[PDB]
């Protein structure tokens, strides 16, 4: 409505994202240990991270109104 | 009607493009008259186009 109706049409897709659900936040930190430990790489230093201190962060990064 | 108008011009003109599209979803005020302008010279490239009115 805030368009054309002919402005619409010319677009391919209409990709509508959804809210981060609560079980998709664990593998959102997963993505980010990548970039550290390749970073850390060049100086030998190798980051592990076990099961305890992921599942604290997921549940204190949740924020549906802001997101990630 | 809009595939309609495109068969116009692909068939009576021998061109898929050239079609001056005039939207009136932004003019409507009192001084429209003089900046339509935008439709005398839409056509004076080419005076064997077509002229489209949406909404």
């Amino acid at each position: 409505r805030h368009f054309a109706n002919e402005f619409i049409n010319r677009i391919d897709e209409l990709i509508v994202f959804n809210r981060l659900t609560p079980s998709n936040i664990r593998k959102i930190v997963d993505v980010r240990l990548k970039e550290v430990q390749e970073r850390l790489d060049e100086k030998q230093i190798t980051l592990d991270v076990d099961d305890k201190a992921k599942d604290l962060l997921a549940q204190q990064g949740f924020d549906p109104v802001y997101g990630a | 009607k809009t595939l309609c108008v495109k068969e116009l011009a692909a068939f009576l003109f021998n061109d898929p493009g050239a079609i001056v599209r005039i939207d009136m979803s932004e003019y409507m005020e009192k001084h429209a008259v003089s900046r339509l302008g935008q439709l005398t010279e839409a056509v004076r490239r080419r005076p064997y186009t077509v002229v489209l009115f949406d909404e």
